[PDB]
């Protein structure tokens, strides 16, 4: 509710902006437009590019690396608009930046932003 | 109790703990069913528009389709495909206009056909479901042309090409009855039967004048194609019913949706898709509320249900929200889809009791048109 | 049993009596001092290894045996994508089936048959004792049982802590025993954000307990023929290494040109690189990937030769979806990737960590 | 803000949806996107076509024929959205129908809707 | 006190009564003056986008411009033209990508140029004003490209054609200084200088590394092109000022936007266009609030105004609204513009007292970028 | 003065002694019984009128005098568009300047000069009394004063209620005295929502007080030559009627082919139509507008000839912005317009309708 308050992760609702894996998500939660937590809605294209954040998981007290990926080729869904910035560095550190439309490598050269997925790729170290 | 976002978090947690690996990919929208619903968003005349694909059972958006300027959605009844006639311009809302028809695969949502319409022929209007229409076989699509004169464009979806323009009298809307035949509504107060061969003038046959000059029939009549039933309300609540299954128009008894004391106390139909019609149940659903005669497009808080044959009111539901458009699934124990343009929410109700079960919010900017499939 | 079987493999691994002229052992081509690879020079340099006759050369680079015990047996998952196995073309199911093939191959250890191997084993009193304790009496009198026992011993030796100790810097850093250098950490970050992760991580998502930096899949990254090695192999100018397709029972022409995604552990010390040892430098291996992404002319040039990389030996089935990321690795990111990959060196090869 | 209540005209604010001349307006008032009551915003195109409504002026108590005219060639303004329907008839009676994008006769064949002007053409009858 | 809507109603009534005639026509926008402000609406990544042209004095929308996917708006300081680098697709958000640059007449709002950028070269990103920049003479538009590597595309507005792509190092942003020169900011902590002709490897020179690698320079620096002043805040409100007026980067004494006590109480800059610079007054304006370190893109409610020479705080305005972006008109007695992306409202403030003077609401869907001419 | 001045104009209007052979008066070509237009038939029908000598025919159709007094003097407004004047090409500034030209036109009244007209006025003692009461004695001894006074009196006479009574059904409907028939109201609505209103309304917006269904502008709607009337005029087939450009002083080549927008009052009873009198029927003049909007083949055909409308006499300068409305009038609306235009017929000429 308080936009400026420290981000409080939770592992009990992914369509919520405070879901632990969305700790550096920008745009829209794919789950809310026909995708899932780690998959793209139909018709869109899965970008091969990604950015990372270390998100704390309060279920197991371990921080995990979320290599976010965009689903592209569609107008923005307009459902579950979210903007979090845990460990989010500026554009010049692109691998931690999230204003970028990370749609690169997407099939059929799709570069419009629809939504973003939050898959784990490792642990914090 | 548990929302679809909560159950997802629990699945992801177990997958992590268990160490289940899994390949990120493009989901397939689940198989199309009667409970799937499409909510178009004309976006208050925006140059681009969004159609949401929604699973009415789960109350979940299973996919989306992007559209152009006031595109006309058409969902094939058998759920084999969906399509719209849409209008893009070369520079957002300016420059060279390209009217095109796009067919989509109903699970991948990929365009399976992209057909250009010559000479920007689409009639542009606040979205009216039956200004663009599929023939029963879904091979042909028809769309209305108001300019330079009332006419109807023929598009071959199988051959994936436009055919030709059928010029016609001063008539409006399109209700296909066959692979070469469709009805329209004219100014004189008659309907027009329009049979179109391979080429030439179509075989234009007017019906009798079936309503007065001073009787006003709404822009959103319900039309079941498999029933051949045209449900056409008037401003006052009166409803015209036309059976087009025979190949010609039989005019059914003029049914009254509102009582004499209700119309006296200011009750009237108002909204966008003011009327829905269940094929199997043969029930008419109508948005109504206490309003002045010239507030006929505003939202309504009630929905009266009446038997299409007899006209007996079966129930009146307090919707609990400002509803602009209504529609129904054509399966048994159907859902009453209630679309608030203001709330941008598809309130999904039980059509038996009118109780709100769930709601899909954030459906665009000004969602107006609900479209179901008649699969069963 | 498990302790002693590996002990017999250890014996066999270094025993040159499993070669025809008695000049060659596993250790020869898979040297424990070089991450179980061949330090020897041939006509194609270190690209391909020389057999027991001292003349015959392979057509492929001798890979490490380290962490080869982590690779699932060859299989095909529901995606229709093959995984696991042994050999660059995965023609061996697993370490046990693999082990026999060097011994019999005329261009390698060149023992005429399984009988000749068994006759060598009998002549050692140590084996008669050791083999007969694990596999029972008479095991050495039966060529099929003797050959296969030796193989399993060799597989068992390869599964021991010795071959997969996980004492690389990466491993220590993933425990918090020590930290990455900033360059390594950037290298790590790039590795897990760029297309590398798509092919050189055990998993698509989640975490791996014993990561060896390969999805064990088969891809054609579009490598040219290594002409020097191809010439020494003597297979000819018209020969095309079809990779996975050359595995028996793989007919799918979409697998032509595809090779097992190698483990990147000890990669710093196991050059030259790729199946045909075509790149001497670890850096060239990384730069090769820029040919699918970079607009710049330089990206089409192999830095080691100054000439174009070359026409892919097999021009079809390239993993363009993965390879054409639309993002070119600058030299900074390459430097970082090199640094990260150097951290995958096993502890006892950190001394060997050169160039 | 009772939408269904009888429409009460006023002659004190053209930007409000209850302005007497907006009695059958559909879309957006041009005075909010750079137009005015009877002119188009810059860069849009004025349709020659129109639709009419006899709007009651509460000031002099005289009704007036308001031939509404769309400004075209732009995406919808998104400002001052008004949908009034005093006298609005269905599409088959187009002269009094306002869901129609009345953009015909506009320069450069502009047909996209931006906003609508509310000029008098006479006294009603 | 009397609103612009009420005046026009009163005026119109007088004309009717006096019997005055007036031909309905396409209005021209008023002449571009110093208090014109452009609110651009990236619309949370919408395929199409609006730019509002606002008179800050009246608080009136005097015109608009439709744009594509995440366009980069630019306003010629001299007020002679505006432009943007837009992106459109043949099928709304799908299909053939056409990146292109439109120059518009600032009073008719008519496009005077449409220039195709070949190979869809634009960097698609949440709108950073300085990822696309006019050169001081308004003859060349420079735009950033991230894929397949950092590059900078050159567009000739005079001859109306795209020139070339400039290969650059791992650097970001574009702050044009000369007609053939611009600076970027590099990963290694340096600024790169880039001199470019019509052909040749551009002359690329790096400054010294001017900040720790753990000190994070925000994505929305304020660049006053006519002053050559690059005002770059860090996450902590420490502000790097780089002077580029000599054609070369000379670094200024760093200033802290916040006191040490405020930084212990958790005050930090936050928002979108977090910082604004008034040229004539040499004042830095910064959106600040009490926030966690990683809530740096959230809106702020306070604007600290500090002297750019001394670092001395001049005012701490309580804006009374959730402000995401600030900017100033460069006229004297300047307006302080406060764009609430949440409220979709431009709050027009007296930049002296911080009093909200007036406001222009309904400025799209997620308006983020404020742009003003530097005309004086 | 102006009461009696009109009475003297009334004398002169019906006086055929203002023509060489004493054969024709204003009333001849502008017959009060026929909405002040010519019932007579020359070589090209009623398209053009025959002169005093019973031989010479004009090139243009004789217009109503009714409601011409409401047309403001010829001028150019701030838009750049010309407005007002008299004659189909606006070649007369006002009624006064107009009145003289028929008297002196060889192919009309054919008086050789102003002196000859003065001589005729002295033949009547009625004139010497009436003229000298308004313009003083000796007025008829001076050709220039007499001719001018006669023109002025004729002008004044045409500015009386008898020429512009505003007693049409339209007028009574707008006063609340009676209602339109549904079809007439439909016609009016069509008339004020379709391109008709762009040219045939006094104003762009607001309420006109004395509407005469012309904006007094000049437009070229792209009309063809009148074959038969053109031969009859004897001006040759190579001759081109450039409309407004033919006005002295007008040099702008954009005005070539443009004619004054005629008041549609009494239009129902003043056939044939347009400047050259090419369309016998009113319906035909309406359907002509559809050649710019209709995709249909019949729109290309003139229903009276059954043959293509014909190439415009002047191809350039067409008012295409207004004419190409993207909307075709169907017969239903063409009916509606015919009905609405009939309501613009004056009381005394109502009987003529049929
Ligand atoms: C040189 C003559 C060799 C001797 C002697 C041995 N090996 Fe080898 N090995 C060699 C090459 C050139 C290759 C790659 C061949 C290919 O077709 O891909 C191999 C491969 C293996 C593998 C597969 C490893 C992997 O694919 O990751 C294993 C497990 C292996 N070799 C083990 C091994 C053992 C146990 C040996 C003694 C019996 C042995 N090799 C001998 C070259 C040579
Ligand atoms: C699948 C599409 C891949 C992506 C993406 C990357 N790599 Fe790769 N790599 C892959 C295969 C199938 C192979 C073997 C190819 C062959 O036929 O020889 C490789 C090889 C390497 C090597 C050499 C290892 C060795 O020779 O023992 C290195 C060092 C390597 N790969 C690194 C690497 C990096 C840093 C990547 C991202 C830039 C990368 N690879 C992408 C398959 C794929
Ligand atoms: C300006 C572009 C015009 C529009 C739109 C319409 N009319 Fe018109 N009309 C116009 C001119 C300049 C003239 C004079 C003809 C000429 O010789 O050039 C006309 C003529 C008529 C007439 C003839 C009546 C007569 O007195 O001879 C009629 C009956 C008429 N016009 C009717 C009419 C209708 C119904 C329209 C809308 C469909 C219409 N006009 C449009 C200029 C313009
Ligand atoms: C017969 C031949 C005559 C006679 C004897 C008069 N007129 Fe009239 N007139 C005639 C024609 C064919 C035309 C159209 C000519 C053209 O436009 O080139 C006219 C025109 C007028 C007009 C202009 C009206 C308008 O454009 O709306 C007026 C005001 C007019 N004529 C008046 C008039 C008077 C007062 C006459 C007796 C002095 C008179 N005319 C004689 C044909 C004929
Ligand atoms: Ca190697
Ligand atoms: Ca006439
Ligand atoms: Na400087």
């Amino acid at each position: 509710t308080d936009p400026r308050a420290k981000w409080v992760p939770q592992d009990n609702d992914i369509q919520a902006c405070d879901y632990w894996r969305h700790c550096s998500i920008d745009g829209n939660i794919c789950d809310c437009s026909g995708g899932s937590l780690t998959n793209c809605p139909p018709g869109t294209k899965l970008a091969t590019a990604s950015w990372v954040a270390s998100c704390y998981n309060p279920t197991d007290g371990q921080s995990y690396l979320i290599a976010y990926r965009d689903c592209c080729g569609y107008n923005v869904s307009g459902r579950c608009p979210c903007l979090n910035t845990e460990g989010e560095l500026p554009v010049y550190r692109p691998e931690f930046a999230n204003d970028i439309i990370w749609c690169f490598g997407a099939e059929d050269d799709a570069m419009t932003y629809h939504c973003t997925i939050s898959p784990i790729v490792g642990k914090a170290s | 109790q548990e929302t679809q976002g909560q159950a997802a978090a629990r699945a992801a947690a177990a997958d992590l703990a268990a160490g289940q690996d899994d390949e990120p990919r493009i989901l397939e929208a689940p198989a199309p069913d009667a409970r799937r619903v499409y909510v178009n968003d004309p976006a208050h005349f925006a140059a681009v528009t969004q159609q949401f694909v929604i699973d009415g059972e789960a109350g979940r958006v299973i996919g989306m389709i992007d559209g152009g300027f006031l595109p006309n959605p058409v969902v094939a009844d058998d759920g084999s495909f969906i399509a719209h006639a849409s209008t893009v311009f070369s520079r957002i809302a300016r420059g060279e206009r390209t009217d095109y028809v796009e067919v989509f695969d109903p699970v991948t949502l990929l365009p399976t056909a992209d057909i250009e319409l010559p000479d920007a022929p689409r009639f542009l209007v606040g979205t009216y479901p039956w200004m663009t229409s599929l023939t029963p076989d879904g091979k042909t699509l028809l769309f209305y042309q108001f300019s330079p004169a009332p006419a109807v464009g023929v598009v071959d979806l199988e051959g994936k090409a436009f055919k030709r323009m059928l010029d016609v009298p001063d008539c409006y809307h399109i209700f296909p009855t066959a692979p070469d035949t469709f009805f329209m509504h004219c100014r004189d107060g008659s309907l027009a039967k329009v049979a179109f061969g391979t080429e030439g003038t179509p075989e234009i046959t007017h019906t009798e004048v079936f309503h007065p000059e001073d009787e006003f029939l709404i822009n959103h009549p319900a039309y079941s194609q498999k029933a051949g039933r045209l449900v056409w309300p008037t401003y006052t609540g009166k409803i015209h019913q036309i059976d087009l299954s025979s190949g010609d128009a039989k005019f059914l008894p003029a049914v009254e949706a509102l009582t004499e004391a209700e119309r006296a106390d200011g009750w009237r139909p108002g909204g966008w898709q003011q009327v829905a019609y269940h094929r199997a149940l043969d029930r008419i659903y109508l948005l109504v509320d206490q309003r002045d005669e010239w507030r006929h497009k505003t939202a309504s808080r009630f929905v009266v249900v009446l038997d299409a044959k007899t006209g007996e009111r079966l129930a009146k539901f307090e919707m609990g929200h400002e509803i602009d458009s209504i529609n129904v699934s054509q399966d048994e124990k159907p859902l009453l889809y209630a679309l608030s343009t203001g709330d941008k929410t598809l309130y999904i109700h039980d059509a038996e009791s009118g109780e709100e079960l769930r709601s899909v919010n954030q459906l665009g900017h000004g969602p107006q048109v609900i479209t179901t499939a008649d699969m069963g | 049993a498990d302790d002693a079987l590996a002990a017999l493999g250890a014996q066999l691994f270094v025993d040159p009596a499993l070669s025809r002229n008695a000049t060659q052992s596993c250790a020869t081509c898979h040297d424990p001092a070089r991450a179980f690879t061949d330090p020897r020079e041939g006509k194609a340099g270190l690209a391909v290894s020389v057999g027991d006759d001292g003349q015959s050369h392979g057509d492929r680079n001798t890979p490490t045996l380290g962490y080869a015990a982590l690779v699932p047996a060859f299989h095909r998952d529901a995606n229709g994508k093959y995984k696991g196995g042994q050999f660059w073309d995965g023609r061996a199911d697993d370490l046990k089936q693999n082990a026999g093939q060097p011994m019999l191959n005329p261009v390698e250890m060149a023992m005429p048959d399984r009988a000749a191997v068994a006759a060598r084993l009998r002549d050692d009193p140590a084996y008669r004792t050791g083999f007969e304790a694990l596999f029972g009496k008479g095991v050495l009198d039966d060529p099929e049982r003797a050959f296969d026992a030796a193989a399993e011993a060799l597989a068992a030796y390869q599964a021991t802590g010795e071959f997969s100790p996980f004492d690389s810097k990466y491993d220590r850093v993933m425990r918090g025993e020590e930290k990455f250098t900033p360059l390594e950490e950037f290298g790590y970050t790039v590795f897990i954000t760029w297309n590398c992760r798509l092919c050189h991580m055990q998993r698509k998502q989640g975490v791996a307990e014993r990561e060896t930096f390969t999805n064990f899949e088969y891809h054609n990254i579009g490598l040219p023929v290594n002409e020097t090695a191809r010439e020494a192999s003597g297979l000819g100018a018209d020969h095309v290494d079809h990779g996975l397709l050359a595995r028996p029972g793989i007919e799918d022409p979409a697998q032509s040109g595809r090779f097992k995604v190698p483990s990147l552990r000890n990669v710093a010390v196991t050059g030259p690189y790729m199946h045909n040892g075509v790149f001497t430098d670890l850096r060239t291996a990384i730069l090769f990937y820029n040919k699918y992404t970079s607009r710049r002319p330089e990206a089409k040039i192999n830095p080691e030769t100054g000439a174009p990389w070359g026409e892919p030996e097999v021009a079809r089935n390239l993993s363009l979806a993965e390879l054409q990321s639309g993002l070119m690795l600058d030299d900074g990111r390459v430097d970082a990737l090199v640094a990260f990959l150097e951290t995958l060196t096993d502890r006892r090869y950190e001394p060997l960590l050169e160039e």
